[PDB]
């Protein structure tokens, strides 16, 4: 709505599950906050997906992440409010981009995969 | 949508609630609605709290301190059971 | 004499750069020397018989 | 050889792509300018890699003549200029006026000292000519790089308007050149952009802080260099972050006038002002009045522990007891005012030795423990 | 200094003794002196670390 460019935007139902998973990953220390950390994880090839916010006045500051994702074959999704994403990330300050990282034998695996599928079901 | 809170806010909220409860109990004691708290005595704490009186009759002191410990323990257990 | 009244109004209050730990430091408590020092001093001075 | 192949490839690239860049530059002095800009900003990386190959070959050849200058001179281009000004002649090391403009006086001394008693044999004529042609081609490619950076500085108003607004145009051109392109720089994390062009300057016995390591082209920019040194590094980081944003905008061609550039530069100036702001007015605490009467202080486990820590120990209690009449020889040459008293003295009333109260053991603070654990 | 030096311990003991002789007579110690003594004693208890 406010961000018409955010083609892969999640609905209200999906945002709750996304933020719950982000908070759980933060509990397990499987989350990286900020665009720079997401880019670092993508380059390292340790991330699995990126959750980004659609509210940012210099919006293109996040636009580098999707293309790099297409370079690294990683799903990405957009969220409405950056404050809610930051609260889910465990940071009071607004966060516009976060990444979820792979750990060997992680208990979140299945949930991760489930959300992954949803993103592929959201794309077009 | 439901919103989470950072660990800092969780710690601050828990600390504020605990301080509120402690101030509530202390001011209840101030106004006479609550008896002044008794020292918490265990086996190690026995000779420090009731040292001048345990020599009078040690077995009664042992019974009293064990009764206090069991009262605390059973209060914890009944709180758990009621919460079940 | 050439300074205008507005320029007089604009002089800023002097501020102190050092923070709390230097302006009003906490009391520097003193402690006795550890007994290990006396132990070492007394152990030293002992002489081997050979 | 490797030098011949690299030189041939560089000449082939310069005859076509560098010539196209020259025609594009001379035009302003359907084939849009964008492809020329992109091919130039890829040519910079191509020539950097071929110059790295040239520098490796020169290092391999000169190791026979001088197997130490590699560690002494870390910069590749500085290495090439140094070997150009040295060659087989190492006795030239004394008072070289040409070495001053390339190497700092700190390392000219070191290279002269090393060349005084080095084991490198003198090269033959074939090695000399091979190395000379290698150095000539390397300097020609360096001149080409300088020209293409001048071209990118000229095109700064078109390629990255916001990022050219934030920092110096020369710095912007250099960072895009070392990064590999506008898109390549925009994909880099902010913590990495500030490390672009950070030469591994060797410490010549000085501290690492004198070297100023982990300092990039952003650290040497116009705005960052206009700050006190204690405020420099932090400033660089800030600029880098904002620079990244500009790239992440400029790579998608937004605010070509530079509105994001101003919207970032004004906040950069605001942060700099806040960091440089005069300290606020802080009132001094008057000394507390002397105390009288009684103040109720609690007891308990903490009080017991503190009393044990600060209490008089048996050995300390026996230390300040001095035997009357019986004079003791002073066992401390460095100070006659120190004695153990009854401790170790006859008539002390202790047949056995007074043991050490371990409650008075000396131990570090909590923060010192934390720092030690970090430094482990 | 190798990891398997025969005299790796005697030198540390001598260095610690030399550092500790700064307070052989100091009846009172401030925070800096007590931190220094704590570091000396911690290094003396675990020479390998």
């Amino acid at each position: 709505d406010v961000n018409p460019k955010a083609y892969p935007l999640a609905d209200a139902h999906l945002t709750k599950k996304l933020l719950d998973l982000v908070q759980q990953s933060c509990n397990y220390k499987q989350l990286r906050k900020g665009a720079n950390e997401a880019t670092k994880t993508l380059n390292r090839g340790i991330s699995e997906f990126i959750v980004m916010a659609a509210d940012a006045e210099p919006l293109e500051i996040i636009l580098h992440l999707p293309l790099l994702c297409e370079d690294k074959n990683v799903p990405y999704v957009f969220v409405r409010s950056k404050q809610a994403l930051g609260r889910a990330c465990g940071v009071s300050r607004p966060v516009i981009a976060c990444s979820v990282t792979i750990k060997e034998g992680s208990q979140l695996k299945q949930q991760i995969q489930s959300i992954q599928q949803s993103i592929e079901r959201l794309l077009v | 949508l439901g919103v989470y809170l950072t660990k800092k806010e969780q710690k601050k909220l828990r600390r504020q609630t605990r301080r509120e409860a402690q101030k509530e109990l202390q001011e209840k004691v101030r106004l006479g609605l609550m008896p002044p708290p008794e020292p918490k005595v265990r086996i190690s704490n026995l000779m420090r709290v009731l040292g001048t009186e345990a020599v009078q009759d040690p077995t009664k002191v042992e019974a009293h301190v064990r009764a206090q410990m069991a009262k605390r323990q059973k209060a914890h257990e009944e709180a758990n059971a009621a919460r079940k | 004499a050439e300074v205008t009244e507005e320029e007089w109004l604009s002089i800023p209050e002097v501020g102190d750069a050092r923070n709390k730990r230097q302006r009003n430091p906490r009391y520097e408590k003193l402690t006795p020397v550890p007994d290990s020092f006396f132990a070492k001093h007394l152990q030293t001075g002992e002489n081997h018989t050979s | 050889a490797k030098l011949w192949d690299s030189k041939m490839f560089a000449e082939i690239m310069m005859k076509i792509e560098e010539y196209i860049s020259k025609q594009a530059k001379a035009s302003e002095v359907a084939a849009p300018e964008y492809r020329v800009i992109v091919d130039a900003n890829n040519l910079t990386v191509e020539i950097e890699n071929e110059l790295n190959i040239i520098h490796k070959f020169i290092r391999d050849k000169y190791s026979k003549r001088f197997p130490e200058l590699e560690s002494l001179v870390p910069n590749a281009l500085d290495y090439i200029r140094t070997v150009k000004e040295l060659g087989n002649s190492l006795d030239k090391c004394k008072n070289n006026e040409n070495l001053q403009q390339i190497l700092t006086n700190a390392t000219i001394m070191v290279v002269s000292v090393t060349a005084s008693t080095t084991q490198g044999q003198q090269l033959s004529e074939e090695e000399l000519e091979r190395l000379e042609e290698a150095c000539d081609m390397a300097l020609e490619l360096n001149a080409s790089k300088h020209r293409i950076y001048e071209y990118v500085e000229s095109r700064m108003s078109f390629i990255a308007p916001n990022l050219s607004i934030i920092i110096g145009a020369s710095t912007a051109a250099k960072i895009m050149g070392v990064a590999g392109g506008l898109t390549n720089l925009s994909k880099m994390p902010a913590c990495n952009i500030m490390l672009l062009g950070a030469q591994r300057k060797t410490l010549s016995g000085f501290s690492s802080t004198s070297v100023l390591p982990h300092t990039g082209y952003i650290y040497h920019s116009d705005i960052v260099q206009s700050l006190p040194p204690d405020l420099r590094r932090k400033a660089a980081r800030l600029v880098a972050a904002k620079c990244t944003l500009a790239a992440r905008v400029d790579s998608f061609h937004e605010s070509t006038e530079g509105k994001v550039g101003y919207e970032l530069k004004d906040e950069i100036e605001r942060k700099f002002d806040k960091w440089q702001e005069p300290p606020p007015v802080k009132q001094v605490k008057p000394l507390p009045a002397p105390l009288d009467g009684q103040r109720k202080k609690r007891g308990g486990r903490r009080y017991r522990k503190m009393k044990e820590r600060l209490g008089l120990t048996e050995i300390r209690k026996q230390a300040n007891r001095m035997s009357f009449g019986e004079i003791e020889e002073d066992a401390y040459q460095e100070d006659l005012g120190f004695s153990l008293g009854h401790l170790g003295k006859s008539g002390s009333g202790r047949v056995r030795q007074t043991q050490v109260n371990e409650a008075t053991k000396a131990r570090i603070s909590k923060t010192l423990q934390r720092t030690l654990q970090k430094q482990s | 200094p190798p990891l398997s030096y025969k005299h790796d311990t005697k030198l540390l003991i001598l260095a610690l003794e030399r550092l500790k002789e700064a307070y052989s007579v100091k009846s009172r110690l401030n925070q800096s002196q007590r931190e220094e003594l704590g570091l000396i004693e911690q290094a003396y208890d675990n020479p390998h670390e």
